[PDB]
């Protein structure tokens, strides 16, 4: 689209990081559009296009081929790409669908050309390695941090009903210090545990490999084309445990029939991707366990906390037990269409897509018992399906016509859409041999349970869309759409969605004979309105279920309708009824994004020096929203809502340098710079005290960006008695705790001292492309950095207190051996205590650090062996590469974490080393 | 075009319109008993322990005082926020009570008799369930919302105050729905859930006695003792009432907590907690949760308090030690015992739960505290663990109900009322007190043993029955439900009830200090802490509608 | 007045691999063909079904497992069998004459 | 590149059948003609009441 705002991809770049999912290379590549993702083998990430479009659904729209998709792209062969431009603004995403809102990603898969039998080998081999490696205490420190947050309280450290006998005494100045001090070899009166000193981040963590092959055949005749991809990838995770391979196969075929008049074609993808995942919170587990705790038990058996130990379980066990829970997933992807050319410009062609996904698993419950964490002797199996059937059609009239000077395109068509999902699943208990082997729902003892529902929604889009330019100086295009959906009742179906476009290019109005160092200026405008219906396919209704009691839940409140009305004690069914889930609303119309966009393309000296510019106002009114009930209301009185708006503006700014220098070096330049701020302007007032999108619940987000947050302000700490009793009193506070500020002078600490502390934007986001290529050695880096952006530490409760945790005696990260006392005052971290009476786990700017980042994201060499070699072997090409993912990474100062693109729980982000090959004939 | 968005209707649910259909009517009133079983959590049993740990019957427990924080700031009466993520809890889970409830009724009000012979019987049923909501929401936030309008609709509810009604008013209006059931429940429900006509009085009763109590000024100190509203608790307590329904006293004290004896003449309403019964693991009494000792390896909370443990001490002759009991701690050897203690406190040294082969120590495998919290534990509400009734979902739960009114509840609300009164019926009062006083000294059954096996001493003797004074009959009372209604987490309710809260309870903060650290801090408001603050989140959504309480 | 749904899943996963040589000629009077090789075959099955009773309305949209209020019932189980074949087969004709 | 769709209404009442049927078989005949590198497959949904 050359009058919108579309970011254009160099789909070569992208296999240059070897990513599984192709959007996974695209990080940082495009201005605008932020992806993001965790380490995690399956390389998922998730898009979102020019902050923060609305308070649902923020994932773009993928038309692959024609085809729309919101879901996938990391299920399918990144490999058999050849196309991808993101479409920014409203105006050139409107018309590809009726879920623009948010972004559309033009993707187009590979085909044969006109006199060509190309093929393709291509094959890589990694390792990955953890980098984020998390610093926590070993059994000594645990020993001496546990002796002063003791002491620093003044009861006695061998009051510690742990393995722990101290030697201690005081110094010349009457303070606490500690000398020498002895452990027992069992952890547990019956010495049943050895005392360990493990590094549970080395245990639960492996050296991964990494695996791809693609294969692809092409072939191109006057009457008809053809393809044929190949493709595997096999990625061990770096959590032990926890893997994801994906089979592929393509086959695109296009044939030109009656003259070229009639043509028919088809694009189709076919996938089997698998993986076993990490546990929920398995990091989180790894970071609490004391170093004290063995892998293994004195006898065979895994290793847990006994006698007085935290009540955490062993990672290394749950990352086993889980080993066999693997989903396999079988996705066929892909149309069919047929062109009709009546006469030279008028174009009848409709196409028909099919996306058809099948999703078996087996999800195996074993009994463990590692040392007081028991599971009873709980054994079952659930067996779970799911299947999402979508289905499009759509037919598409078209006549382009160039008078002489001007030119004209016109189209209008409608299309509709289909998704019936579904899913079931049988789950059984007790098993007298626990293997997979012999864990089916037929061999089960025990009790059993039945679950699975449906659902769907059906969308009918008429459109239109019409273009002109004058000559190549003067262009405009307008598009109308007319977006209908099942979610909404009859009397709000059907919204309205126009949007319009202008474009000048400045350098063919002759008035600008003189200037010959600029090749192209293009001065483009925007205003459209993009539909969202994007919500649950039950928003209208009021949903009373019967939910018996059958599933589980945490601590009790299944909120069952099942009652012993009888006083039987059960043993048998019970009688039953029915919850409210949510209460309707008639009158849920579409949301709607409206887009406002300028901006200027440039193309300088001989063509190289190029880039664009470009500026939006991206608002979304009568936002749809899931709004909490009134807490008199009750159960399920949430109910869909149009009411709520938000906003959107920045900049976005790619920009590259081409050149060759006469010794034979080429060198690519290619950077991209983005900023933005998010507002919420309007929003229902549940959701404002909900604190849901901002407030923390204590004030409303209206007026802050998405997300933001308030908290307290940590004025440093107390360091003496008397800043304890000159401050405003506030409960809990001693010397060595964090002092906190008063916002109102009010003389007492108390809850109203809480302000605006987080704002999760980035003050300019940013990367670069650097392509070097010098006798045959090829050699590109990717940087990418986003300056600005803070990040709420979670890690840091518990690196800096002993008592930031809701249990006694978790481990620790590394960083309170260094708290403060009266030995040692040079520091922030505030003295360990066993008790946290200043409540220092209260929402701080303390957790708010400077999260900003510059990572190496990719760097590669390569050679290729010149055509004069390569040909003999009769091969157009042979290149041999190696690759590093995520290399290396630059943080600020004063973040105590890792990674701060992931500073707490998420997988971690690992170092790829990659050897590989393109053989092609 | 039209044909097509039409085609997908919603599965597996029953919507709007239909949830009115008679057929559906008595799904709704089950539906509203369930969730007095399957709506509360570990944070939030609808036995309302978790706050009932302000009270001087106990600690909060477990690791520490991180452990549920908002519980322990509770617990020392310092530290408490309105933002706390606990009280914005209990109070949307006791409104979803209500929700159903209301729906029940919503669809009740428009059967027809003639069809529906019981629509009047049930619809008392539904009202009751409400009371017992408001009710408890009262007792924990004074200022409460009253949603009796079952027809109102939804966008009626932001035009709801917890100030619509006066504090009276608002008593009155949790009464109106007790009243009702009285007159038209049946005498003997055969379906042990359901409220039969002397649980409504027995409940209307007990909600007079809190009504009467007054606190018409601003604050929330005492306004005077409503003479009108004491002669209603003693109408709906009295003893022809309570025989139509055939209630009484269990024979032996410790029935009323062993799932063998569920349902017994003691129990006038109870959550029917149920196992083996079509869900995951069973409706089991979640809430409790968390109150099993470590020896099933979590999680030690609700752990009694050495003044509890003393409070069974007795006399030479078998009488409380009203003035001296808590000055040194209960000695097995030497002091004289209430048998009560070892129904209510599983102490060191002592079977857990009547069970000779689990004996409770000083130890990593009782006490999750090392220390801190003690090393006793609830009995009433945890179970033998060789128990068919108890079973490892996410936390340890059973099948034992929790009774709402136990007999001896009504028979202390009748001799309070009697001794308030002061018109001659003090020796009533006594004789009620005499009824709970000498049951429990023989309450022996399970525990006969105890002398010769631990050196015990049961001595309990009932009062001797003179003309005694309003007040000294009124300590006798006060130590008569002390102990028989122990760890049931209506006992720091008893005091903001007498106006008596601060002062007991701050007592007890430094007596309590040498026994346990955390109430080391610990300071008691007047005209604060009786009641939680009404949550910030709901103040904050209605518009200047709600109103806190005196001291915020 | 029974009521209920048994929602039925069932796989089957059969893959084949082989691999083959051929040699032909034709010495002038004669022709003759030869072949060696190998196949592997694997079906690998499964399926699995649940079961519920009971529900308060009789249509094929309210009758899914979660809307049960009766009994449920779990059943599912899986087999396969993996084959390996090497052959050869070789051919000749004298000259279209015998075969 | 085939498409096919079948439709049978049985002559016992409430008994059906149909088939949606796509096959794609292709060849490619690479390095004079000494390599050659092919691919059938078939893709069906079929539905029945029985
Ligand atoms: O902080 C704000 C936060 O509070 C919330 C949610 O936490 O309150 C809402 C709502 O949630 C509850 C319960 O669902 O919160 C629980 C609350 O209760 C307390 C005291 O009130 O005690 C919990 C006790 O349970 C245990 C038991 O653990 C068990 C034993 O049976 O052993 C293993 C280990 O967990 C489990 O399989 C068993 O449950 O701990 C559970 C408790 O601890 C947490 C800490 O994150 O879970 C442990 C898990 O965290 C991991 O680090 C990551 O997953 C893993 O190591 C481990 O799986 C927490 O998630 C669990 O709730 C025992 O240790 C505790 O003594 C508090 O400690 C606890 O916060 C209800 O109170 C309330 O209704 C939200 O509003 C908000 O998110
Ligand atoms: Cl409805
Ligand atoms: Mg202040």
């Amino acid at each position: 689209d050359l009058t919108g705002a579309v970011s254009v991809v160099k789909v070569d770049e992208i296999q240059k990081q070897g990513e599984n999912n192709p959007v996974k290379a695209l990080q940082g590549r495009v201005p605008g559009m932020n992806i993001t993702a965790d380490g995690n083998p399956s390389g998922s990430a998730t898009v979102r296009i020019r902050g923060i479009g609305t308070l649902n659904n923020n994932d773009p729209l993928y038309i692959i081929d024609g085809v729309p998709t919101k879901a996938g792209m990391h299920e399918l062969n990144g490999n058999d790409i050849e196309s991808i431009q993101v479409l920014k603004d409203a105006a050139s995403a409107s018309i590809y669908g009726s879920r623009a809102a948010n972004g559309v990603i033009i993707i187009t898969t590979k085909q044969g050309k006109k006199g060509q039998i190309k093929i393709n080998f291509d094959a890589s081999v990694s390792a990955s390695m953890y980098q984020s490696k998390m610093n926590v205490l070993n059994t000594e420190q645990y020993g001496r941090a546990m002796w002063q947050a003791y002491v620093n309280d003044g009861e006695n450290p061998n009051g510690n009903a742990l393995g722990y006998a101290y030697n201690w005494g005081y110094n010349a100045d009457g303070n606490p210090v500690l000398y020498g001090m002895t452990l027992s070899k069992y952890l547990d009166s019956k010495n049943t545990m050895p005392v360990a000193d493990t590094d549970w981040f080395d245990e639960i963590t492996r050296t991964g490999v990494i695996q791809q092959y693609n294969l692809s055949v092409s072939n191109g005749s006057e009457k008809g084309s053809s393809f044929f991809s190949l493709g595997y990838y096999k990625n061990l995770g770096v959590i032990k445990d926890t893997d994801f391979d994906r089979f592929s196969a393509r086959m695109n075929s296009d044939y030109k029939l009656i003259d070229d008049i009639l043509t028919i074609g088809q694009h189709f993808t076919l996938n089997r991707t698998s993986e076993v995942q990490a546990p929920g919170g398995i990091i989180e587990t790894a970071l609490d366990i004391p170093s004290a705790i063995p892998v293994y038990a004195s006898d065979g058996s895994w290793g847990g906390p006994v006698g007085g130990w935290p009540d955490r379980r062993n990672p290394r066990a749950v990352l086993e037990y889980n080993k066999d829970n693997r989903y396999t997933y079988w996705r066929m992807f892909g149309d069919a269409y047929v062109n009709l050319t009546p006469f030279k410009g008028f174009n009848l062609r409709s196409t028909f897509g099919l996306d058809y996904a099948n999703k078996q698993a087996r999800y195996f419950t074993y009994p463990y018992q590692e040392g007081t964490q028991t599971n009873n002797g709980k054994s079952a199996v659930e067996a779970k399906q799911e299947h999402w059937t979508k289905w499009m059609w759509n037919a598409i009239a078209t006549y382009q016509l160039e008078v002489g000077k001007h030119r004209g395109d016109v189209m209008i068509g409608m299309e509709l859409n289909r998704e019936d999902d579904s899913h079931f699943s049988g789950y059984k208990e007790d098993f007298s041999i626990l293997t997979p082997d012999y864990m089916w729902p037929d061999a089960g003892s025990g009790t059993a349970q039945a679950y699975g529902a449906g659902e769907g929604y059906s969308l009918v889009s008429f459109f239109g869309k019409m273009n002109y330019s004058y000559a190549d100086r003067y262009l405009l295009s307008l598009t109308l759409r007319r977006d209908g959906s099942s979610r909404f009742g009859k009397n709000h179906r059907y919204a309205t969605f126009p949007s319009v476009s202008l474009g000048w290019r400045i350098t063919q109005e002759n008035f600008m004979k003189e200037l010959t160092w600029l090749d192209d200026l293009k001065l483009r405008a925007s205003w459209g309105q993009t539909g969202n219906q994007e919500i649950s396919n039950l928003a209208r209704y009021t949903i009373y279920a019967p939910n018996y009691g059958t599933t589980d839940s945490f601590g009790g409140q299944s909120y069952g309708t099942a009652y012993d009305i009888t006083g039987s004690n059960g043993g048998g069914v019970l009688p039953s009824g029915f919850k409210r889930n949510q209460i309707g609303n008639d009158n849920i119309k579409w949301e709607t994004t409206t887009q406002t966009n300028v901006g200027i393309d440039f193309s300088l000296f001989k063509q190289s020096l190029y880039g664009s510019l470009e500026y939006y106002y991206k608002k979304a009114t009568d936002i749809l929203t899931e709004m909490a009930g009134v807490g008199v209301l009750g159960e399920g009185g949430s109910r869909w809502i149009n009411s709520g708006a938000m906003k959107n503006q920045g900049f976005e700014f790619n920009l590259g340098y081409r050149n060759k220098t006469a010794f034979g070096l080429t060198y690519d330049l290619n950077g991209n710079i983005s900023t933005y701020r998010n507002e919420i302007l309007e929003l229902p007032e549940t959701v404002a005290a909900n604190g849901k999108f901002g407030g923390n619940g204590v004030k409303s987000v209206v007026g802050h960006t998405y997300g933001a947050q308030v908290g307290y302000i940590a004025d440093g700490i107390f360091k003496s008695q008397d800043e304890v009793d000159n401050h405003a009193t506030q409960e809990g506070a001693a010397v060595g705790r964090i002092r906190y500020r008063d916002i109102d002078h009010n003389g007492v600490i108390d809850e109203r001292d809480q302000n605006w502390i987080y704002d999760p934007t980035p003050s300019f986001s940013y990367g670069l492309n650097i392509y070097l290529e010098y006798k045959n050695f090829d050699l590109t880096m990717f940087w990418q950095g986003v300056q600005g952006v803070d990040i709420i530490s979670d890690v840091k409760k518990k690196s800096d207190f002993w008592s930031a945790s809701n249990v006694g005696f978790l481990n620790k990260g590394t960083r309170l051996l260094n708290a403060w006392s009266p030995t040692n005052p040079n520091s922030d971290i505030p003295a360990l205590t066993r008790s946290d009476t200043n409540n220092e786990q209260r929402v701080s700017t303390y957790f708010v650090e400077n999260g900003s980042f510059l990572k190496l994201r990719n760097i590669q060499l390569g050679y290729t062996v010149p055509a004069v070699i390569s040909k003999k072997m009769r091969m157009d090409r042979l290149r041999f590469y190696c690759s590093a993912q995520n290399l290396l990474t630059i943080k600020s100062k004063n973040f105590t974490g890792e990674d701060p693109e992931n500073p707490n729980f998420s997988y971690p982000i690992p170092v790829n080393i990659t050897f590989g090959l393109n053989i092609g004939f | 075009c039209d044909d097509f968005l039409d085609r997908q209707v919603p599965q597996g649910i029953v919507t709007g319109d239909q949830i009115a259909s008679p057929e559906y009517v008595d799904n709704l009133v089950i539906s509203a008993y369930a969730i007095w079983a399957t709506g509360d959590d570990i944070n939030s049993s609808f036995s309302l322990w978790n706050y009932d740990v302000r009270s001087d019957d106990c600690y909060k427990g477990g690791s520490g005082t991180e452990d549920g924080g908002v519980f322990n700031a509770l617990e020392i009466s310092k530290g408490i926020n309105t933002t706390d993520w606990n009280i914005n809890d209990i109070w949307k889970r006791l409104y979803q009570c209500i929700t159903r409830a209301n729906t029940a009724l919503q669809s009740l009000d428009q059967m027809d008799e003639k069809t529906y012979p019981l629509k009047n019987q049930r619809i008392a049923e539904m009202r009751f369930l409400r009371g017992h909501a408001h009710f408890m929401l009262k007792q924990l936030f004074k200022k409460i919302v009253i949603v009796n309008d079952e027809n109102m609709e939804p966008d009626a509810y932001n035009e709801l105050s917890n100030t619509t009604y006066t504090n009276d008013e608002q008593w009155q209006k949790i009464a109106d729905d007790f009243q009702f059931a009285y007159d038209n429940l049946p005498e003997v429900q055969i379906e042990k859930g359901r409220p039969a006509q002397a649980a409504a009085a027995a409940y209307l009763a007990k909600t007079y006695l809190y009504k009467a109590y007054r606190q018409d000024g601003a604050d929330n100190a005492l306004t005077g003792i409503n003479e009108e509203d004491l002669k209603q608790v003693v109408k709906y307590t009295d003893p022809l009432i309570m025989a139509k329904g055939g209630y009484g006293l269990e024979t032996d004290y410790s029935m009323n907590f062993l799932p063998q004896y569920e349902n017994g003449a003691e129990s006038v309403w109870a959550i029917q907690y149920s196992i083996n019964d079509g869900t995951y693991n069973g409706n089991l009494n979640w809430g409790m949760g968390l109150t099993t000792p470590q020896i099933l390896g979590c999680c030690d909370f609700h752990k009694p308090s050495q003044n509890l443990v003393n409070a069974f001490k007795t006399d030479s002759q078998g009488k409380p030690l009203f003035s001296t009991y808590d000055n040194e701690n209960y000695e097995v050897a030497t002091d004289n015992v209430d048998p009560r203690l070892f129904h209510t406190v599983g102490m060191p040294g002592f079977p857990y739960k009547y069970n000779e082969g689990y004996i409770i120590q000083k130890n990593d495998d009782w006490s999750r505290s090392k220390g801190l919290y003690g090393y006793y534990v609830s009995l009433k509400e945890n179970v033998d663990p060789d128990c068919d009734c108890l079973k490892k979902g996410s936390y340890w739960a059973s099948s034992l109900n929790h009774i709402v009114i136990r007999y001896a509840d009504v028979l202390l609300m009748r001799a309070e009322a009697l001794i308030q009164l002061n018109d001659g019926r003090i020796t009533d009062a006594i004789s009620l007190i005499n009824e709970v006083r000498s049951r429990a000294a023989g309450s022996t059954m399970l525990i006969f043993n105890y002398k010769e096996d631990y050196g015990v001493n049961f001595k309990v003797t009932p009062y001797d029955l003179k003309a005694y004074a309003q007040d000294e009959a009124m300590k006798m009372l006060k130590w008569e439900r002390r102990v028989e209604f122990g760890m049931e987490s209506s006992r720091f309710f008893d005091l903001v009830r007498w106006g008596e809260a601060k002062d007991v309870i701050n007592a007890y903060y430094v007596t309590e200090a040498s026994r346990c650290s955390i109430y080391k801090n610990a300071g008691f408001t007047e005209n604060k802490n009786e009641y939680l603050p009404v949550p910030f989140e709901q103040i904050s959504a209605s518009n200047g509608n709600y109103t806190q309480n005196f001291g915020w």
